[PDB]
């Protein structure tokens, strides 16, 4: 099964400032071409909503500040200067089989 | 000099060649755009006075001389040695096409041991956005970008096409093709390794498994229901369509790559025993049975096709437009998971379409190292052993053009052009040089001796007169239209048409510039210079 | 939800070219088919052409040949459709649909404009009726095998046709109850079950298993 | 618009089961892949199964393999999620998503209200 795993733990972004967010693993994820990890947001009560596909392209209702990209064992979540609504908590997720793992996850606020 | 064995091996060896996966794709892809019977018919005209005559001519040929493809003519006519040169450079186009394809078939094969054949449901690895090929009870609609989980598979679960833009832009190269491709060269090699007193055994299995096959998939096609839609779509002749100019090029066409002549690879295995009265009745055999092979393959496909357009609800016609070999890896394996007998005849097609192309692909290497060790003793008296592993690896980094470039976007532009005109110039070439120049009375002397009987002023006929014109109309109906194709909602640009055409173009360059070599050499005068590179013997 | 607006009508001088034109919203324009048929004077529907916008492909009627070009452009989610060599026999009105995949079926159609200057399937009697709530049925047979591909339509005075049955069996979305129907292979048949004044139209059989689509020679129920 | 709808919560008693539903509109969930992730009190996600309406397949890993039960029934737009043997460690949210096409990565893209199962 494919490990996730997620650092720092807990990100002092003040306000206005650039966060970057990394997901390494043990594979080997870019199969076919398309890179099998994405991103998720999660606030208090609220869903968890999209935020990336394949980790490079921006989601449905998400806003333009957030992106990534990367290659190979390790990618990072380009973010653009935060505000304080964009207090949440990002998950990295694998969709490449057998099984579909997710990490540990990050506290991003201000 | 090594000879052959048990005459049958031989019948064996011949007809392996003879029938390949290529029969399986362009033979029924043809048919029925050109009538279906309507097709049959010049069909069989043609192979009649098209097809046996330069078929037993290059075996007849090999027969008495027993030189290859490169020495033979320094006894038939010495200004025509550059034919098995343009043989060898033709021979490392077809090698990689041929070769490239089966790693396509044999990345089904390992992938058909699994009893859940992933090509009826888009699990998770497939472009599932397009996909919707359940065709339930009328709650469903098929968009023009929508496409089938088999569709997919063929399209980015063997070439991930979608890595690469197009001609001018390649991609990498797939791990499990480049398993599936080093494989093929495996068995390839150790076939023509041992040497061809041991590729008789080689083709005892290979050429006979396919007709077993066949009788195992037409069982089952036939006994479901549908067959009867699916062999009335093929056979119901149009009549009217046979007066085009399209069906007889087309009915020629298909005899000459379904027989192969003017390919060096069956010159070079009648150079391997005398034949003493049983040549013209093993080729005529190989002919008729070549003809039939590609008759019952094609009642295969449309008699699976039958049961599959019951149940789609349309017509055998306008389904699967693309291509020949996008019909056959995509449509034919849809229709292995929806017959009810699935996780066995995954295994027979994909077995037998590998077969077909390995035992066409053994003998197509036998052609080459055959010429080239006729005319270098020192190689083949020491090296037999090793040249045979220079032309596979040679081989192997002829396929490797596709695997990591991307995908097809080689495979079909080498198609057009690598079997174009310059096959057809080398087979005109062969009629022409060994009837006018090399006198067709020496050549029907040769024969009659070795075989105890003349077939002239029958075959003769047709040696002069219908077979340079039947050929050369295969020359003049390809420079009248330039065939601007697709691949897959991407239309190929100019510059890559144009690069086909200079690779066909330059596969044939070895015969003029042969003959402009010698006559610079050869002392003399201009018409000496000309006679010394006549003068057979 | 979906439109399909023509231009209006003209007259060419016999032997020139005509052009008609048609808008579409409501639907991507690059995810379906954009065929036109034609409509003879007093006369049954008749397919004429398709075209593929994702790459300018076209297929269309023998008759056709010398006769009609089709194109589109997509940038304005506009079609356009070029007669040439027109004739008395032209005198039609055209008309401007959707069509999807594996049904290749209309599934709507435009308003249609006047114009001024294989497989068949053939129909009972024009003149099968009886009185109003009575169950009806029309006969259609078919000169080849096919399986269930089969539809039905409906074409009230001035107004464009419609798809009523879907399958020879099913009923489309936006149809009432009423409607049914059975078949398969050459034997069709078209049934109302309590029919209506609303329901005094045209009705057409059409081909659906092969290409080129052709329809019956259409029959009407009145009363 | 798209929307997934679940059940509503539910108290458990130890070694009891539930049955949380989820029905899919306004789109093919027939050629989709149903999820199922816990929402645990203090800690991120962890995956449970994933199963594909039309087929009846199913992937299971972290050990609930031994612990649920996942089925799908293609004329009623819905998916239901077993559980059995549950105790107060299986105490948290359930959430239903709707896993996008395979060409953008299997994004989950929309979500339901989740579950309660304690
Ligand atoms: C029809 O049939 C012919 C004969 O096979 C093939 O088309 C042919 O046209 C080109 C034109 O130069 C030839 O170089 C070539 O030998 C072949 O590809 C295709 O299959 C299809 O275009
Ligand atoms: C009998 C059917 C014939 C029609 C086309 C040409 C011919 C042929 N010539 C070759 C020469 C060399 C080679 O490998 C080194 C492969 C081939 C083949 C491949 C199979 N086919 C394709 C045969």
């Amino acid at each position: 099964d494919i490990v996730l795993t997620q650092s720092p733990a807990s990100l002092a972004v003040s306000l206005g400032q650039r966060a970057t967010i990394s997901c390494r693993a043990s594979e080997s994820v870019d199969n076919y071409g398309i890179s099998f990890l994405n991103w998720f947001q999660q606030k208090p009560g609220q869903p968890p909503k999209l935020l990336i596909y394949a980790a490079s392209n921006q989601g449905s209702g998400v806003p333009a500040r957030f992106s990534g990209s990367g290659s190979g064992t390790y990618f990072s979540l380009n973010i653009h200067p935060m505000e304080e609504d964009d207090t949440a908590v990002y998950f990295c997720q694998q969709t490449k089989g057998v099984s579909w793992t997710f990490g540990g996850g990050t506290k991003v606020e201000i | 000099r090594e000879t052959w064995g048990k005459k049958v091996d031989f019948l064996l060896s011949v007809i392996g060649y003879a029938v390949d996966l290529g029969n399986v794709w362009r033979f029924p892809y043809i048919c029925y755009q050109n009538g279906g019977g309507a097709f049959l018919l010049p069909y069989t005209i043609m192979a009649i006075f098209g097809g046996i005559p330069l078929f037993y001519m290059e075996l007849a040929l090999g027969q008495y001389h027993r030189n290859g493809c490169i020495s033979i003519w320094r006894k038939i006519c010495p200004i025509f040695k550059g034919i098995g040169y343009a043989i060898c450079i033709i021979a490392f186009y077809i090698a990689s096409y041929y070769n490239t394809i089966m790693a396509w078939a044999l990345y089904y094969l390992i992938s058909s041991f699994t009893d859940q054949l992933p090509w009826t449901s888009c699990k998770n690895s497939w472009n599932t956005g397009n996909c919707t090929n359940y065709f339930s009870e009328d709650n469903i609609t098929w968009t023009l970008h929508s496409t089938s989980p088999a569709e997919e598979f063929y399209t980015r679960h063997v070439l991930q096409i979608h890595r690469s833009k197009g001609l001018q832009d390649l991609g990498g190269i797939s791990w499990q093709l480049a398993l599936c491709i080093m494989l093929i060269f495996t068995v390839i090699y150790f076939s023509i390794w041992k040497g061809v007193k041991t590729s008789g055994k080689v083709v005892w299995v290979t050429a006979t498994f396919p007709y077993i096959a066949l009788s195992v998939l037409l069982v089952r096609g036939a006994t479901l229901p549908g067959a009867w839609r699916g062999v009335l779509f093929y056979l119901k002749p149009n009549w009217q369509k046979l007066l085009e100019t399209g069906v007889w090029i087309d009915a020629a066409a298909q005899i000459f790559f379904s027989l192969g002549p003017g390919f060096g690879v069956l010159l070079a295995f009648a150079s391997y025993n005398k034949f003493n009265n049983n040549c013209y009745q093993d080729a005529l055999v190989t002919s008729v049975v070549n003809c039939m092979t590609s008759f019952v393959s094609g009642f295969v496909i449309f008699t699976v096709l039958g049961y599959m357009a019951e149940m789609r609800n349309e017509d055998v016609s306008e389904v699967a437009k693309d291509a020949g070999p996008s019909l056959l890896f995509i449509t034919y394996a849809e229709a292995i998971a929806n017959m009810p007998a699935s996780t066995f005849f995954a295994i027979i097609f994909f077995l037998m379409l590998i077969t077909l192309g390995l035992d066409s692909s053994f003998a197509g290497l036998e052609g080459v190292i055959t010429a080239v060790l006729d005319e270098f003793p020192h190689v083949w008296a020491k090296r037999r052993e090793r040249f045979v592993l220079a032309v596979v690896i040679t081989c192997f980094f002829g396929s490797l053009v596709t695997l990591t470039f991307g995908g097809a976007y080689v495979v079909k532009l080498l198609e057009e052009y690598a079997t174009g005109p310059a096959v057809l110039t080398v087979a005109l070439i062969e009629a022409v040089a060994v009837s006018w120049f090399y006198g067709i009375t020496q050549f029907c002397r040769d024969v009659k001796e070795m075989l105890g009987f003349s077939p002239g002023w029958f075959w003769r006929i047709c040696w002069v007169a219908i077979s340079p014109l039947f050929l050369l109309f295969i020359i003049a109906s390809f420079l009248m239209s330039p065939p601007q194709l697709r691949l897959f909602q991407y239309n190929y640009p100019y510059w890559s048409i144009i690069l086909g055409y200079a690779i066909g173009t330059s596969s044939f360059i070895c015969i003029p510039t042969y003959i402009a070599y010698r006559l610079i050499i050869t002392p003399g005068t201009f018409k000496e210079r000309i006679i010394k590179s006549i003068t057979p013997e | 939800e979906v439109q399909l607006q023509q231009s209006g009508p003209e007259l060419v001088k016999p032997g020139a070219s005509v052009k008609i034109s048609c808008k579409a919203s409501g639907y991507t324009f690059t995810d379906y088919y954009m065929n036109w048929v034609k409509q003879s004077h007093g006369k049954s529907l008749e397919w004429i052409g398709n075209i593929n916008p994702n790459n300018g492909g076209t297929s269309y009627n023998q008759k056709f040949k010398g006769k009609a070009t089709l194109t589109v452009d997509k940038s304005s989610t506009t079609a356009y459709m070029e007669l040439r060599s027109l004739t008395s026999e032209d005198s039609a009105v055209y008309y401007c649909t959707r069509s999807p995949v594996r049904p290749y079926y209309f599934d709507y159609w435009g308003q249609g404009t006047t114009l001024t200057v294989d497989i068949v399937m053939t129909q009972s009697h024009k003149f099968m009726s009886t009185s109003v709530g009575d169950r009806v049925s029309i006969t259609c047979k078919a000169s080849q095998d096919v399986s269930t591909a089969v539809a039905w339509y409906q074409q009230k005075p001035g107004q464009s046709p419609k798809l009523l049955i879907y399958s020879a069996s099913y009923r489309y979305t936006g149809v009432p109850d009423r409607f049914t129907g059975s078949g398969s292979g050459t034997d069709f048949t078209f049934t109302i079950s309590s029919v209506q004044a609303e329901d005094l139209a045209v009705y057409y059989c059409q081909q659906h298993y092969s290409i080129p689509r052709t329809f019956g020679g259409g029959t009407k129920l009145e009363i | 618009q798209v929307q997934l709808q679940q059940s509503g919560p539910e108290l458990v008693k130890l070694g009891a089961s539930v049955r949380i539903s989820c029905k899919a509109s306004g789109y093919r969930f027939s050629y989709s892949w149903m999820n199922w992730v816990k929402q645990r009190p203090g800690k991120g996600l962890e995956w449970i199964g994933r199963i594909y309406p039309g087929d009846g397949d199913t992937k299971y890993s972290g050990k609930f393999k031994g612990k649920a039960t996942l089925t799908a029934d293609k004329s009623s737009s819905t998916v239901y999620m077993q559980l059995s043997s549950l105790t107060s460690e299986d105490s948290a949210v359930y959430f239903c998503a709707r896993s996008a096409y395979g060409s953008e990565g299997f994004a989950m893209d929309y979500w339901g209200q989740g579950t309660s199962v304690t």
